[PDB]
Formats: structure tokens, C-alpha cells, sequence
């Protein structure tokens, strides 16, 4: 508490050293994370550049298959569907947080028309699988980058809150307790002067 | 999964075996976004840049928790002649993320 | 506390202090001196060429700074996890933990000054050359590469 | 006279004694008895009582006890970090150090003086309880590098038997000790 | 505070004290006693089998243990937020305030010892049965829930 | 610290305080008087019609309200991101910055009372009129250019 | 005795002194001698020594004093995201500030007290070094937005001449100062 013994002062000094060492530990976690974040940022941008590459090839295949072959027949070959599902958000653990890491869809082992009755359409059905795969790669990189970036800025706001509050608040309480202890010491060295005055003013001049 | 860009875009995804939607206007894009959010679809949603630039809004209003339908501001093909300006997207991302835009 | 008047005035006349610690003593280390708050204000004009040996002050500085940034990496790895450090911080971790139980945990044997320095270079040689930034070139050339 | 050890009486009596057992109040405010503050109590009669312990208790008794002391020191080192972040963001190893230090504090040091058994406790029985907790800890960290989740180590049916080790009688103890050492060897090989 | 010379000496003479806490009083709780800084040294003489009920002392022990753990996990709520608590932690945190507003709080009613003990067992029923480690197994059988 | 005996025993006998601040000094602002801890316990007499210009008390009030609100929101913008904030908060941040660069930091010149009041209105015209609650609308019509 | 200003002696001294000069050991640890810290120190005689400077050292002297003082203020300000990121990924007008702050610290503040000519430094010599650094900076900040990179600035052989400029006898300094200033003007014309 703040009831001012001598022992509370020493416990506050111990608390002050705990806060001052925790500030340096928190800064060091943030710097190691920020090196990791500036590792991931280039990997996210190159996954999206690969996504742009696969994007231009897949939209080109789709434009060619709908231009040459009919719109209605590509609607008919695309309404006949593989089961379309299979994605799942499995567990990742990053600095005190589970995040969803997606895995692939995988009905691509089961594809329609083993004799591909259109030709350019089946190139588009091969194209958009590579497209969706680069899509889920970009997804389960960017979600990690989101969580690392906001964890970091959380640490900075916890650092600045902890520093600018519990360093000056604790130093204020320490100066308060040092003041009241010095004052009681001052009262004691008043009462000692009174005892010495009353012992000398009897046993030096009585009778 | 699911995407929204355009019907011409979405039929390619439906040809992939992936659920597509398509809206001409941005409000209808948030309408279809709201549709697949309420009908919680397998956890992934891609959204074209031309309709919604930063489509976090519907899931941060509705599914504030659990982080589950992962959003992606994907690029559209009439704009993919330009190629999204991937570097500018990354600058915008780090400035949104940790506030401090610098040069890599 | 060093703000009691007894260690206050004693350290305010005397030159340096060496300071025992309950932490190394509870881990069981004899003699439990930790050398981070310890100081001799008069080592620098007592050691070196011709008095004891040439490399002494440089070895002492390198030991101090390497153990001093080994300690905070130890404190860091209780939350980071040992994977997410580099190779170099990991080598500082192994330095700190073999330092405080081969160089400090002496027992009751007598280490004359050259045995102390050969244990010093054997402890520094868990770090790569050129990580040893304080020591000048010849001593790293001559004494490195032991144990 | 204030509950502080900065008095003339206290800091004149700690300069002329060894074996200073320093009771606190937080461990007394929770009903955790005896309320010995571990971090500020000490004894200078250890080194001279080494050969007696090696003679009359067991042969490997002092190295065992210094392992208990360094587990409690590593807990008191980690308590800084865990109050400064949480038990969140501690790793697999360091949470195990927390849990083993806690189970020592609850099932070795803690001792009520109103149960009929476990108000006297001979050092055969205390050597047994320390050896059970060191065996549990050692093979749990062996099984934690080998890769499990700690959260199912912390729910095994052997932790209650180490926890109730202190309540059993000084006459039926070595049967109980052989039984729980067999079971503490056998609980982890099932992974 | 308990460090002024008058409570300091008064607790070195007598055998027990009960401390009314200022913090519980502002929650409207009457009689605002808090148990962690209060005690009575002559409990162990006069409670127990044949004289109050055999489960009395162990119920007291377990209530102090559980409520003390609930309070020092409130001190951990005070930084990490309510969300990051797992389970068998939220039951602690709900044991604490269910305790303070159903066991401590009472009006001017006279609750006999059977009422107080069955309310204590009702409150301890919230905890999982394997957690209550200071209660012997027969008493934990024939009262739980 | 104000609790030292010279600040507080002056503060009991006097009629307010004008408190210089450390943090405004390090930004090169001079005279570094911040307006939040300061007040005059008088000044209802010495303002207003005749003694000053008519609109004096309300302008002083509105400056204190707007600068308090701006300094609260730039306390909070240090915490939350600097874009998660609505439309009026940008004008309060720009008002606090324009305020402490133009109104306080006067340097050397001897501003008259009307130059201070027209700098006050010049800073208040960075705000919509519905954000100006205390100034009654007649002064809003006459001034606010 | 503790690095503990607002001790009563140090507080009374700082009330009645006129100038106060800190000596951090951290700068002595980073081998920067004289180890004065330009952050905590201060001087109250700059306002009275203004006409002496203006009539004996040079006419514009306090203005380039204040330019260098606020440039140190700026480097010490934006060391922050240097600590968060690193010196090599700033903007391009801010890595310039930290580079000129580094050359100020490594040639205008650091001073070998044992070297026979670096030890004593009058006002004409200190003014020459001071203007030379400031002229380099005011043409480099104009240059970085029109026609150069950063690596086409920091790799430039006038930087070594500013770094050597303090190792010059004052009997032969102003002849060197003319060559250095004209070489700055030429070598920044040359890009």
C-alpha cells in the first residue's frame, strides 16, 4: 500500500526497478518483432506480384475461352460443379494469438469432362485453380502480417502507457514516502534536544 | 470461399469450383458482402478493388470477433492492365498498419 | 540498498565495490559475485603491459559487455521462444550460461591469473571473431580458438 | 511494531543469528501455512549439516535440495515477467517451471498443523516428496521437448497423488513412495 | 491501514480482528467485512465435529483459498483484459463476485450455521470438483451441488 | 509539484494561478503559459461591457473549452490510430496546433487587448458555428469573420 | 552520489550557476571526448555574449550557432524511428539530417585532448569548421530534391577534408578554409 513505513519505500524502489527493466524488455521484443515484420513485408509483396502474374494469365484464358467458345456453353460447363469446398482455417500461434491459416480447396483431383469437349474452357478451369491457390497463399501471408503489425503497435502503446504513467506515478509516491520519513526523523531530533535540555537544566543548575 | 467482382469475373471463379458473386455498384457489393457474411461461407472472401477498396467494414461491424471470413482487396481485370500498383498498395498497407510510412 | 548510509559513505570513500548477489547464490554458485554492478575504479592503472599481461583490460571489457548483453537475451527468451532469435543472440545465450558456471562457479580452487585468462579466452571463443569488437587484432589472432 | 524488518530489534537480531525465518502476511492472508517468505529467509547452517544429511538421511540429499532451491529461484525470476505480461506469452518450458514451483508451494512446503498425520514430518518423508517432484519435473521436461501440450501434462492422475503425498502416514509411507515412483515413471511413457 | 500503532498493537494483544473494508462498502454490501485481512485465532478450538459440524474447518480453508485466488486474478484482469482468461479462471472470477454479493451481503437477517454452510457449499459448487483440493473426499462427496 | 509548501501556501492566499509549463517550453513556445492548470479566481469583475470589449468572457470560455477538448483528443490520438477519428476531431487538432503556435507563442511583441481578441476570433473561425456553444449568437454575428 | 539531481546541493548549485555542463559516461563509453552531453547541458550567457561575437569572431556568428543547435535538436528528435527501423530506410531528407548530425558529432564536437593541434581551437577556427559544415548541408539539402541520390553525396571526397579540418594549425587555417569552401562549391556544382 501507500501507508508510509520504511519498508514500503524499499518495496516501491523494487517496484520501480521492475518497471524500468520491463520497459527495456518490451522495447527489445518490439525490435525483434519489427525485424520479423520487415522480413514478412517483402514476402507479402512478392506473393502479390506472383498473384498479379497468375492474374493476367488467368483472365487472358477466360477472355479467350468466352470470346471464341460461347458464353452459354461456358455457363453450362461451369454450372456443372465440383464440390467447391474443402478449405479450412487451421491453427497458428503467433506471440499470444491463434490466427487462421487456410489450407487449399482440393476438389481438383475430381475434374469434369475427361474428354474435354471445349478446349479453351478447360484451360481456364486449369487457370483459375492456380489463381485460387495464389489467392489463398496471399491470404495466409497477409493475415500474419496484419497480426504482427497490430501486436507491435499494441506493444508500443503499452510501453508508452506504462512508462509515462507508472514511472512518474511511482517516483511521485517514492518522493512522498521519503518526505514523511524525513519529517518523522526531524521530530525525533527535536525531542532529543528537549530531553537533553531538560536533563541539563536540572542536573547542571538545580539548587 | 467466395469472391465478388463482376458477373464476367465471377463466372471464371465458378468455373474454378469457387463461389462467385458480382455487383455493379459499391453499395450492392457491400450488399453481397453482407449476404455471404450472414451466410457464413467457408472462411474466405475476395473483393475487387474497384468496388470496395478496403472491405474490412462489414466484418468489423458484424463479425468483430473470430477474424474468420478473411477479406482480400483483389485486383480487377480491366484495371489489371495496370497491375494494382503493388508497391503503392504495400506503402498504403504499412501506413495503415503501423502508421509510419517509410521507404523500402 | 546502496542508499543506506553505511554502503553510501563506504562507497563514497572507497574505490569501487564488488557485490555479492542472492540470485547466483540461490542457483548455487560459489563465490556468488556478479560482475555487472561490480567496479574497481583503479583497475585501469593496475593491469596491462608488464604488470600482469597485455590483453587484460580488453579481455575484461569484452567479458563485461558480452555477459551484459547475454543477460537481457536470457530475460527475453522467456517470452520470445528459443526459435525466434537469430544465431548470434543464441550464441550470447550459451555464452552467458556457460560463463556463470565455469568462470564464476569456481568452487574452492585457486585460479592464478593465467588460468583465469585461459578460461577467459575459452569462454570468449564461443563467439565468432569479429563479434569480439573491443579486443584489438593481435590478441584475437593469438589467444582465440581454445576449448 | 509496524510489520517492517527495519527496526532496531529486527536488524539487531539478524546480525547475531543464522537461520532467519521470516514470516509474511500475504501468505498469511490467504490461508497458506506456515507463512514463510522464501525470498527473504535464510540459514547459515547448511554447509555444516551436509555430512550429517549424507550420513543419516540419504546419500544424494544435498544436491537434491539445491535443485529444489534453484527451481524456486527460477520461479522467483520468472514472476517478474509473468506479472509484467501475463501467463500469456510464456513458452512451453517456462510455464512448466511456473507449475512445478506452484505445486511445490502447495504440496511440499504448505503444512497445516491440525491434520493428525502431517503435523510432524520426518526427513525420510520430505526426501520422498522432493524426489517425487524432481522426477515428475525432469521427465515432464523430457516429454515437453519431445513434443506434447503442457495442458495435458497438467491434468494427469499422478499430480493428485503427489499432491496427497504429504497426508499419508509415516508408517505406510515407503509403500506409497515406491508406488508413486512407479506410476510417475509410467505416466509419461504413455505420452 | 493496519500499520498505525493502534491497530498494530491491538492485533498483537487480542486474538482475532475483523476488518471492514472500504472498497466493498461502496458496492452497497452490508456487513462490509473482507475475509483476507480478518481472522479469529480461536476458530480451531470451537469448530469441528461434535461441536459445530465436521465440515466446518475445511469449508473455511477452501473459501479462503478460492476467494484469494479470485482476487489475485482480478488483479490480472486489471491489465490483460477480460477476454484473455481461459476457463477455470472465469469460474474463479465469477466465484469471487458471486461470493461477495450472495454470502457477505445480507440485510439485517439472522442466518444460522446450517444456512451459512449450505450457502458456502452452493458457492463452492461452481468450482470443478477436482479443484477443491483442501476438502477431504467424503465431505466433497456428500455436499457438492 | 504543487504540493510543495511554497506553491500551495501561495495558492491559498492568492486569487488564482498562472502556471508555466515545462512541455510547452521545449517546443520553442514563448511565453510558455499553458492555459489548462491556470485560472483567475476573480476576472468576472474585470471583463465585459465597458471595462473590456463586450464579448470578452464568452470568448475566454470558448477558448478554454475548445483547447481542453483538443488536448484531450490529442492525448487519445497518441493511443488509437491517427485516422480512426471523426470529422470534428481534425478541426480540434488543427485548432490546438494553430492555437499554441499563434496565440501563446507571441515572442516579443506587445499585443494590445484587441489584437489578442482578434487572434482569438481568428482561431475560432476554424470551427463550425454549431461547435461554438457558449458564445451567444449576437457576438457570432458581429465577429466570426 | 547517485546521479540524483534534485539532491539539495545540486539543486542550489543549479539555482545560482550560470552555465551547466553534463558529462554522461555513455558518451565516454562510446568514445566521444569531451564527453559533454548537448541535451542536458545549458548556458545562460549566450544572450550577453552576442555583441562580442558579432564584433570579434564574425558578423553572423550566433545565427549559425543557432542553426547548428537546432540541427542537433532535430537529429536527437528523429532518432526515434531510427531506433524503430534503422538508418538506411528513412526518407531522403531525414537520413540527410542524421548524416549531418553524425558529421557534426564526429568533427565539431569530438576533440582529442592529447593531439597537439586538435587541443586548442580559437573562435576563427571553430567558426570556419562550423560554417563549412553548414554550407555543405545547405547545398546538399537543396541538391537532394533536384539531381542527386544519397549515395552520390556521402561518397564524396570533401567529407574527408571537413573531417581533417580540425587537424590544422591556426597559423595555417584560413588558407585551408578558402580551399575547402571553394571545393564544396565546385564539387556540388559537379553533380
Amino acid at each position: 500500500q501507500v501507508s508510509p513505513t520504511r519498508m514500503n519505500l524499499l518495496q516501491r524502489r523494487g517496484q520501480l526497478r521492475l518497471a524500468q527493466k520491463g520497459v527495456d524488455l518490451l522495447k527489445k521484443k518490439r525490435d525483434a518483432l519489427v525485424a520479423e515484420f520487415f522480413g514478412l513485408v517483402r514476402e507479402a509483396m512478392e506473393a502479390r506480384k506472383a498473384l498479379d502474374q497468375a492474374a493476367k494469365e488467368a483472365y487472358a484464358a477466360l477472355l479467350l475461352a468466352q470470346a471464341f467458345d460461347g458464353p452459354e456453353v461456358v455457363a453450362g460447363a461451369a454450372l456443372g460443379v465440383p464440390p467447391l469446398e474443402g478449405v479450412e482455417a487451421e491453427v497458428e500461434n503467433v506471440w499470444g494469438s491463434k490466427v487462421p491459416r487456410l489450407k487449399a480447396t482440393f476438389p481438383d483431383g475430381a475434374l469434369l469432362s475427361p474428354v474435354g469437349t471445349p478446349a479453351y474452357t478447360l484451360e481456364a478451369s486449369r487457370a483459375f485453380r492456380r489463381y485460387a491457390e495464389a489467392l489463398i497463399r496471399v491470404a495466409n501471408t497477409e493475415t500474419r502480417l496484419k497480426k504482427i503489425g497490430e501486436e507491435i503497435k499494441k506493444t508500443t502503446r503499452r510501453v508508452n502507457a506504462l512508462e509515462q504513467v507508472v514511472i512518474p506515478g511511482i517516483r511521485a509516491q517514492i518522493r512522498f514516502i521519503q518526505q514523511v520519513l524525513e519529517q518523522r526523523e526531524r521530530e525525533d531530533t527535536f525531542r532529543l534536544k528537549r530531553i537533553k535540555g531538560k536533563i541539563e537544566a536540572r542536573e547542571a543548575e538545580e539548587e | 470461399m467466395a469472391v465478388i467482382a463482376d458477373p464476367e469475373t465471377a463466372q471464371g471463379f465458378r468455373l474454378a469450383g469457387l463461389e462467385g458473386y458480382g455487383a455493379s455498384s459499391a453499395e450492392e457489393a457491400q450488399s453481397l458482402l453482407e449476404t455471404l457474411v450472414e451466410r457464413g461461407g467457408y472462411a474466405l472472401v475476395a473483393v475487387d478493388e474497384a468496388l470496395l477498396p478496403d472491405p474490412e467494414r462489414a466484418v468489423e461491424r458484424l463479425m468483430r470477433g473470430r477474424d474468420l471470413p478473411v477479406l482480400l482487396p483483389i485486383a480487377g481485370l480491366k484495371e489489371a492492365f495496370q497491375g494494382h500498383d503493388v508497391e503503392g498498395y504495400m506503402r498504403e498497407l504499412v501506413r495503415k498498419t503501423i502508421g509510419f510510412d517509410i521507404k523500402l | 540498498d546502496r542508499t543506506h548510509p553505511i554502503p553510501d559513505l563506504t562507497g563514497y570513500i572507497t574505490e569501487g565495490q564488488i557485490q555479492l548477489s542472492r540470485e547466483l547464490h540461490r542457483k548455487g554458485i560459489y563465490p556468488p559475485i556478479d560482475p555487472l554492478p561490480s567496479l574497481s575504479r583503479l583497475m585501469n592503472n593496475g593491469v596491462g603491459k608488464g604488470k600482469t599481461r597485455e590483453d587484460h583490460k580488453q579481455v575484461s571489457d569484452q567479458l563485461y559487455s558480452a555477459y551484459a548483453n547475454g543477460v537481457d537475451i536470457r530475460k527475453l527468451v522467456a517470452i520470445i521462444g528459443e526459435d525466434a532469435l537469430t544465431e548470434n543472440d543464441r550464441r550470447y545465450l550459451q555464452f552467458a550460461d556457460a560463463f556463470e558456471r565455469f568462470f564464476i562457479n569456481q568452487g574452492q580452487q585457486n585460479r592464478s591469473i593465467e588460468e583465469s585468462l585461459q578460461i577467459a579466452w575459452a569462454l570468449l571463443s564461443m563467439l565468432p571473431q569479429g563479434e569480439l569488437k573491443r579486443i584489438s587484432k593481435d590478441h584475437i589472432g593469438k589467444y582465440y580458438g581454445q576449448k | 511494531p509496524g510489520g517492517d524488518m527495519s527496526e532496531p530489534v529486527t536488524q539487531s537480531t539478524l546480525r547475531i543469528v543464522g537461520a532467519f525465518w521470516r514470516l509474511d502476511a500475504s501468505l498469511a492472508f490467504r490461508r497458506h501455512f506456515p507463512a514463510i517468505n522464501w525470498n527473504g529467509s535464510y540459514s547459515l547452517f547448511t554447509s555444516a549439516l551436509d555430512p550429517w544429511y549424507r550420513e543419516n538421511v540419504a546419500e544424494d540429499y544435498p544436491e537434491l535440495r539445491d535443485a529444489i532451491s534453484e527451481l524456486l529461484q527460477r520461479e522467483a525470476g520468472l514472476q517478474e515477467i509473468v506479472q509484467l505480461v501475463g501467463p500469456d506469452a510464456l513458452q512451453d518450458a517456462e510455464r512448466l517451471v511456473i507449475e512445478v514451483g506452484r505445486i511445490i508451494r502447495e504440496d511440499f512446503l504448505q503444512q497445516n498443523a491440525y491434520h493428525e498425520v502431517d503435523a510432524y514430518c520426518s526427513m525420510k518423508k520430505a526426501y520422498g516428496i522432493m524426489k517425487m517432484i524432481l522426477a515428475f519435473y525432469k521427465e515432464a521436461e523430457a516429454a515437453i521437448k519431445r513434443g506434447v501440450s503442457i495442458d495435458e501434462i497438467l491434468q494427469l492422475p499422478v499430480l493428485e497423488r503427489i499432491g496427497r503425498a504429504r497426508y499419508v502416514s509415516e508408517e505406510e509411507f515407503p509403500a506409497y513412495f515406491e508406488e508413486a515412483m512407479k506410476e510417475i515413471q509410467g505416466a509419461f511413457k504413455a505420452l
